[PDB]
RNA sequence: UAAUUGCGAUAACGAACGAGACCUUAACCUACUAAAUAGUGGUGCUAGCAUUUGCUGGUUAUCCACUUCUUAGAGGGACUAUCGGUUUCAAGCCGAUGGAAGUUUGAGGCAAUAACAGGUCUGUGAUGCCCUUAGACGUUCUGGGCCGCACGCGCGCUACACUGACGGAGCCAGCGAGUCUAACCUUGGCCGAGAGGUCUUGGUAAUCUUGUGAAACUCCGUCGUGCUGGGGAUAGAGCAUUGUAAUUAUUGCUCUUCAACGAGGAAUUCCUAGUAAGCGCAAGUCAUCAGCUUGCGUUGAUUACGUCCCUGCCCUUUGUACACACC
């Protein structure tokens, strides 16, 4: 056990599934008494695509715009090596992309 | 590896589609109703939801 | 090319003696005196501010304004 | 190209001096759109084959 | 006026008028009255303002247009004809210029002088297109007070702009000549002429 | 800048380079009614001839007028960059020329005639009087010759 | 810790942050004194909030503002809203209330919105034309 | 020249094929206590003050 | 009282400072000056002829003084402007680099600007000396 | 224009009918009343109901209304 | 009423799809939980002015504090509320005050029954039938063509200038997007009149490019009404960039050449508020090429708050020999 100064990055398209896992990480750690920079939310990027609806060129020009919403979150902890490998192999979610790094760079 | 977060997330939804298709073509006679992919450590898990699993 | 591009000392003398009575002078009003074009009409707006005559009450490029001295 | 410039009967002057034909100005006018709801199959169908099918 | 300073100084004439009188670029909103009955409540003049810009929302309700400060309406109609749309900085600068010309000739708070050119240039009665059967005849009609101000504004501006086109004279100059000539109507102004010809064709067809 | 006075010393419409030049305009736009002199090349030679540009074409001492010309025909000697020049890398002697005035039309023709005498397509295009730069001829240019 | 309040004002996309603290009466915007500002026709629009409540009024307070967003004019409407707003905020939390409400009364009576953010916001362009309302053009035939 | 000033006392309706005219009853100001129905051009609300070029004349319909 | 250059309106500053570097005679004007334009997106060279290098450098210094550090690249986009494509719409374009660079390399060898860390150029401390000096002078003419 | 859809005026009708006690001429309290007493799927819709039951209540005090 | 939206009339009563509701996005939250990938004040370290103090910077951690401003979770807020007008004495409507906001708050996504021989077999490894299938209508390669020019038409771009061009100088956005077998976004440094070149560098990105220091615009001057310094078509000569390949000139740059156009006939398009109009930017195309599109913000008005005259459509009634429904 040594205090490793950790940075976790949560990124997903599903808000409920993202803030579930984030708030889950926030209470599971802080009931368990560590040093936390809580969920720090990053500007949700909206990736847009603009298309004509019709497959061919006939008809009035109807444009449609699809979008995909990417929400990104990051949580800073300092823990020992044991609660990191435990908290990060569990809390696994489909659709949430969890990233755990040790370093500032 | 080392892809943008953006391109990654759009690359993930491209994957689901191609798989969704492949299973709709392959398993049609088995009653394939759709898929979901859970990415884990060490594995990636593919769940076929189909009405006759024994021919799967 | 129509006229009034240079000096013609009579027109110098015309200017000094003809610009009282002008409650407003500008680059327009100085060509409307059947006289110099906007290049030397400006010049005269300077040289009439050399001493006496024109009191600036306005500012800048395009619109200029002056009144007679008191 | 040696043939190209040696050719009179060419160029802008010789085009400028020709009359423009009528077929240019005129509209395409469509056609046939009167007849649109009248099938040219000349066949039609049968109450039998519409009930066997549907 | 009891001057006061503090760390970053606010200058002499700046301080002076400022706290004291609410007046214009500098021009008196006191005095300056509307020479015509009606036309008040449709010519603004108190509340006083400093420069002709505003964020004003006058376009959301029918008659709030009237409450817009009169000079600002004028500089409003100044910025238009294509290229000159937007560009209120341009048009406001001209208004300060023309009023400095207006006062230059015949004193007379230039704000008052436009109040007159706007009151004299509203046509009292006009004509409309009524069928009258077949070939359309024209029923003479008494024009509303607001309209009388609108048209007044547009006419003067349109004239000045049309007038300033393609000659050495400057927009601020020609804005003044017209304003003055229409202030006490000379019929040497493009507005006075066309206020009188709408009322002349209004007398004939009545 | 100042009011000036002079005398009958200034003469309007002086002629140079076989062309005629309005006086009573500012001296730079005067030298440009010649063929081969645009606003830039005017502006550089005047600065190179040590001449006050605030002057009109009028005052402009005759000696000032012979330096203006000398510089014009010999730009590389008085140090004009030779990218500033209309005609570089001759295609026969490969010197760098500023071709001027009544000669501008001459060199133009010879250029054209080369493309023509050579059977160049670009030549054929001038010779039929059409657009050489490639542009769509189907629509534009119907008032034509 | 000196008495300090911090306010803002908005016009379109322009936001201007105003620090109003206890000071000797400096008024500067961004890096520069309130006396430049240079649209310069609109110079009085930024003078306005002072000379509406009286010039004095500011000598027990330092005034700093910094602006980002919008254009040359948009910013000018935001700093005047952020200067007016901050004055009432100060007299809110430091001087008495009847004085603050005599400051708002002196503004809101004159307004130009000094205390109230103008909600006008750009409309979305919709396909079929260059602007939000204005459609392209048609020829029929 | 006989200018006559008249205050709008009621809004009536819009007339004309185009509908760009408004029927109005006024009470003219000097020596009130007589009523006339005139036709307006621009927009009018109650209490507006109208300049009648000709004192007595009035209309009804418009096409 | 105290003074910084942010106490003086932009133009009278950069003018008095231009006239100051004109008087000065410590310059390094590259000599292609006057035979040049200052943008690929400009019609004519500048109208101040002899001068205008001291106009731009004066501005350059003023710009750099305000903010942390500014490269040649930033200067280009700044000093650039609308280029008329003729019959085609207007597009913004970067001004000429050699102008503003040798404006830096001249303000360096005059000790008014220095290479910064992080990149760019940074206002020399002898620059804030001189600048906040003539910026004092300019409200001294206005006294 | 501002008109209340049937599903708004049918709820309000259904409310004042059973709940006429409580249910006063103040929207705000009436608003919260709705939350406890009724299940409505959106903030917007609920307030629409409440704000109308307020109008109806408000003129009931001035004498009965049809329906 | 935006609405078969409602009131009301009532042999009907009470209801369902559609409208509404709903969802997304923009406006408001001195309070919720936080942020060296967002900033603020304090304190050190420190530069410059002047000042007995004070002003302006600089500083990736040097520490301490905070969440107004920036970010996004979850809540809250408007229901046309209060009051007054106006009406069947009704749903509603106008006005006022308040308010972030009172045009369905602004803007959209979704969208009943049906209709059409509308468009699309040139998006598809969607498809019936026909056609072809080895001298191929499969496919690849080489080279042209789709750009070809007496002319007719449509969407546009630039202009006729003095509300301007040109030269300095001032100097402000928002939506965006960016690179591993790879060459993407590119700060900075030097070379170059330019265009560009070159050595490095930060960025798989709230971290770097980027405050995308955009343009219109503001100010000080030069031009001074002259097809002019408005206008830049046409054309010559040269220098660069992409690409295997630039000729019929991909694009870019410098000199030169310097047309029509002096406000557009009959006509006809679009539009009501942060709109119209001016202005640029990013994204899509994409090696290179935007006068194009999709979005964005910057400047920011005049004039309606009506009618049924025109036109278009919906709705009653009326006639019919139509029902493959006036083709
Ligand atoms: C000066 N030469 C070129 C210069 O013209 C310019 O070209 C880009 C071009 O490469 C871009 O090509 C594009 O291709 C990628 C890719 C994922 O498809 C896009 O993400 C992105 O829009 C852009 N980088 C284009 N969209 C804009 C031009 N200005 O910038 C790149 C360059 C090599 O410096
Ligand atoms: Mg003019
Ligand atoms: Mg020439
Ligand atoms: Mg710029
Ligand atoms: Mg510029
Ligand atoms: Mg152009
Ligand atoms: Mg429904
Ligand atoms: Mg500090
Ligand atoms: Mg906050
Ligand atoms: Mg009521
Ligand atoms: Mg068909
Ligand atoms: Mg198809
Ligand atoms: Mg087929
Ligand atoms: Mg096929
Ligand atoms: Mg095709
Ligand atoms: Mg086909
Ligand atoms: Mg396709
Ligand atoms: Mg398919
Ligand atoms: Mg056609
Ligand atoms: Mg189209
Ligand atoms: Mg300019
Ligand atoms: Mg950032
Ligand atoms: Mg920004
Ligand atoms: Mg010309
Ligand atoms: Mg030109
Ligand atoms: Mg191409
Ligand atoms: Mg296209
Ligand atoms: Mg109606
Ligand atoms: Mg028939």
């Amino acid at each position: 056990q040594q205090i490793i100064k950790i940075r976790i990055t949560l990124t997903s398209t599903k808000v409920k599934q993202l803030e579930n896992v984030s708030s889950n990480i926030v209470k599971n750690a802080e009931q368990h008494n560590l040093v936390k920079k809580g969920p720090v939310r990053l500007p949700t990027k909206v990736l847009k695509i603009s298309t004509r609806k019709t497959p061919n060129g006939e008809g009035s020009k109807t444009w449609e715009t699809y979008e995909m919403r990417i929400h990104k979150r990051y949580i800073d902890l300092e823990a020992p090596v044991q609660i990191v490998k435990r908290i990060t192999q569990i809390t696994i979610e489909p659709g949430v992309d969890v990233e755990v790094v040790v370093a500032s760079n | 590896a080392l892809i943008s977060k953006k391109r990654k997330l759009v690359a993930d939804g491209v994957f689901y589609a191609e798989l969704n298709e492949f299973f709709t073509r392959e398993l049609a006679e088995e009653g394939y109703s759709g898929v979901e992919v859970r990415v884990t450590p060490t594995k990636t898990e593919v769940i076929i939801r189909a009405t006759r699993t024994q021919d799967v | 090319a129509q006229h009034a591009v240079i000096l013609d000392q009579e027109k110098y003398d015309r200017i000094l003696k003809e610009v009282p009575t002008y409650r407003y002078v500008s680059v327009s009003v100085l060509v409307d005196r059947l006289k110099i074009g906007g290049s030397l009409a400006r010049i005269a707006l300077r040289h009439l501010e050399k001493e006496g005559i024109i009191k600036p009450i306005s500012k800048h490029s395009k619109q200029a304004i002056y009144t007679r001295a008191t | 190209n040696e043939g190209a410039i040696r050719d009179k009967t060419a160029g802008r002057r010789n085009n400028r001096s020709k009359d423009v034909t009528d077929s240019a100005t005129t509209k395409k006018s469509n056609t046939r759109r009167a007849t649109d709801r009248h099938s040219r199959t000349g066949k039609t169908d049968t109450k039998k084959k519409v009930n066997q099918g549907w | 006026f009891t001057p006061v300073v503090l760390a970053t100084p606010i200058p002499e004439e700046v301080q002076q008028a400022q706290t004291e009188i609410k007046l214009f670029n500098k021009w008196s909103f006191e005095e300056v009255e509307v020479k015509d009955a009606s036309l008040v409540d449709y010519v603004q003049v108190r509340q006083p303002i400093f420069v002709a810009h505003t964020a004003g929302r006058y376009a959301n309700k029918r008659f709030r247009k009237a409450q817009c400060p009169i000079i600002e309406r004028l500089t409003n109609s100044l910025m238009m004809n294509g290229r000159n749309n937007g560009k209120k900085l341009k048009a406001v600068r001209i208004i300060k210029h023309t009023l400095d010309i207006i006062n230059v000739l015949t004193d007379q708070n230039p704000i008052q002088v436009v109040v007159d050119a706007i009151t004299n240039t509203g046509p009292r009665e006009d004509t409309t297109r009524v069928g009258g059967g077949g070939a359309a005849r024209r029923q003479a009609v008494d024009v509303s007070p607001l309209r009388r101000v609108n048209q007044a504004i547009a006419l003067l501006t349109i004239g000045a702009r049309e007038a300033a086109f393609r000659n050495i004279k400057t927009i601020a100059e020609t804005l003044a000549e017209e304003l003055i000539n229409a202030a006490k109507g000379s019929s040497t102004s493009y507005a006075i002429k066309k206020k009188d010809e709408l009322e002349r064709v209004a007398k004939s067809n009545r | 800048s100042l009011v000036v006075q002079e005398q009958g010393s200034f003469q309007h419409i002086l002629r140079l380079l076989n062309t005629n030049v309005d006086g009573n305009i500012k001296i730079v736009y005067a030298l440009t009614t010649i063929k081969g002199v645009g606003r830039r090349y005017s502006n550089l030679v005047c600065k190179k001839a040590d001449v006050d540009l605030h002057k009109r074409a009028g005052e402009l001492t005759q000696e000032e007028l012979e330096r203006i010309v000398q510089i014009m025909q010999n730009p590389t000697h008085y140090k004009i960059p030779a990218w500033f020049l209309n005609r570089q890398n001759d295609i026969t002697d490969g010197k760098d020329y500023h071709t001027l005035a009544n000669n501008v039309e001459s060199k133009l023709r010879d250029d054209l005639e080369r493309l023509k005498k050579i059977r160049a397509h670009r030549g054929i295009r001038h010779f039929w009087g059409l657009r050489v730069r490639g542009q769509h001829t189907k629509t534009t240019g119907r008032r034509r010759a | 810790a000196v008495p300090s309040v911090q306010t803002f004002g908005k016009k379109k996309s322009a936001t201007a942050v105003a620090h109003v603290k206890a000071g000797k009466g400096l008024i500067k915007v961004n890096g520069s004194p309130i006396t430049l500002v240079e649209p310069e026709i609109l110079r009085f629009k930024v003078y306005e909030p002072l000379l509406l409540v009286g010039l004095d009024k500011f000598s027990n307070i330092d005034i700093r503002v910094r602006v980002t967003g919008g254009g040359h004019v948009s910013q000018v409407y935001a700093i005047r809203q952020a200067i007016a707003k901050g004055l009432v905020a100060y007299h809110q939390k430091y001087v008495d209330e009847q004085s603050k409400n005599e400051l708002k009364k002196a503004f809101t009576s004159y307004d130009r919105t000094l205390l109230i953010a103008d909600s006008r916001r750009p409309e979305p362009k919709k396909f079929g034309g260059k602007g939000a309302r204005s459609r392209f053009q048609k020829s029929y035939r | 020249t006989p200018v006559t000033l008249a205050k709008v006392i009621k809004v009536l309706g819009r007339t004309g094929s185009r509908g760009g005219v408004t029927q109005v009853r006024v009470e003219f100001l000097e020596d009130t206590s007589r009523t006339i129905v005139r036709n307006v051009k621009g927009p009018v609300r109650e209490n507006d003050i109208l300049v009648l070029m000709e004192s007595e004349r009035e209309a009804r319909r418009l096409r | 009282p105290g003074v910084s250059v942010r106490d003086v309106a932009a133009q009278d500053f950069i003018n008095a400072y231009a006239s100051f570097l004109q008087r000065q005679g410590k310059l390094e004007v590259p000599g292609y000056v006057d035979i040049v334009k200052t943008s690929s997106g400009n019609e004519m060279p500048p109208q101040d002829a002899e001068g205008w290098f001291y106009k731009r450098a004066a501005s350059v210094a003023r710009h750099i003084y305000m903010r942390k550090q500014v490269g040649v690249g930033k200067l280009n986009k700044l000093y650039g402007g609308a280029k008329s494509r003729g019959v085609r719409p207007y597009k913004h374009i970067d001004a000429s680099g050699s102008i503003n660079r040798k404006v830096l390399q001249a303000l360096e060898k005059i000790g008014i600007v220095e290479i910064s860390p992080k990149g760019g150029r940074r206002i020399s401390e002898n620059g804030q000396r001189d600048l906040d000096r003539i910026a004092a002078q300019t409200l001294e003419e206005d006294e | 224009g501002r008109v209340r859809t049937k599903t708004v005026k049918r709820a309000s009708k259904a409310l004042i009918e059973r709940y006429y006690p409580k249910l006063t001429l103040d929207f705000q309290t009436n608003k919260r009343l709705c939350d406890e007493i009724a299940t409505i799927q959106s903030k917007r819709l609920r307030n629409k109901i409440a704000g109308y039951t307020t109008h109806l209540m408000k003129r009931i005090q001035k004498g009965p209304v049809r329906g």
